[PDB]
């Protein structure tokens, strides 16, 4: 999981 | 917005899409090149082609379980083709390169064309 | 094998999903959580959630065009999962994570199970 | 395009  | 995104989650998406192929569930429509036969999902194939989102969001087409391309097109070619829909992978060969630029074109895969296009100038 | 590959392949064809599901083009599925109806597409559902797959592959229940779901569903959590399967986005809140934890167990999501957990024992 |  990221920061988009 | 403040969402979170997981990085692999339309690739997995698609991994199964293409299980559900191999499984022939779910698939919709049969698609005929030559004396070919090719089963798949209608919203994969518009997803991927400009032709086939035209085809299919045509208020008479939309609802056709067989559809035949043009005689022209090489059966290959559509196979190499369907499985790049399916897969992202693009089995792209010196013996098979201008039937999937030919195909790519009837189909409207632009990126695909593009590639072809460009392995075509290299040689 | 020897193929190329297309980086964004998999994005643009989730992308294009959503894009058909925003004008309900091809939706086969009304999911029911309580009062609240959502539309979608079988094939995403499945490739999505271990539920809809166990659902959709049930030689009776792959023929149903309405789906209710368990009555403790929350159809905001519902709707931020359903989100998150057409766009690997997820709106995860202080105010929702509760419900969407328990939504994505039940959904059989797995990797939204994960993340959830993981943002609850931060705090 | 890459080799994947
Ligand atoms: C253009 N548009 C709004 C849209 N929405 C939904 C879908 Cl499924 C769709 N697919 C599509 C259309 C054109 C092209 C492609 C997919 C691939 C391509 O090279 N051209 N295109
Ligand atoms: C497991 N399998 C062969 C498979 N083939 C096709 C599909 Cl659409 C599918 N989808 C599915 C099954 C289980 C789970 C998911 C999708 C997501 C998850 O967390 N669990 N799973
Ligand atoms: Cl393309
Ligand atoms: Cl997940």
């Amino acid at each position: 999981w990221v920061i988009p | 917005d403040s969402c979170i995104q997981f990085t692999r989650h339309a690739s997995d998406v698609l991994l199964n899409l293409n299980r559900l192929r191999s499984r022939d569930i779910l698939t919709d429509v049969v698609i005929v090149v030559s004396r070919e036969q090719f089963r798949a999902h209608k919203t994969v194939l518009m997803a991927c082609s400009g032709l086939f989102y035209s085809i299919f969001t045509d208020q008479l087409k939309c609802n056709l379980s067989v559809i035949n391309l043009d005689p022209e097109i090489n059966p290959e070619g559509f196979c190499i083709l369907l499985d790049f829909m399916y897969t992202s992978r693009l089995n792209l060969r010196e013996g098979n390169i201008m039937a999937v630029m030919a195909t790519a074109m009837y189909l409207q895969m632009e990126h695909v064309v593009d590639t072809c296009r460009k392995f075509i100038k290299a040689s």
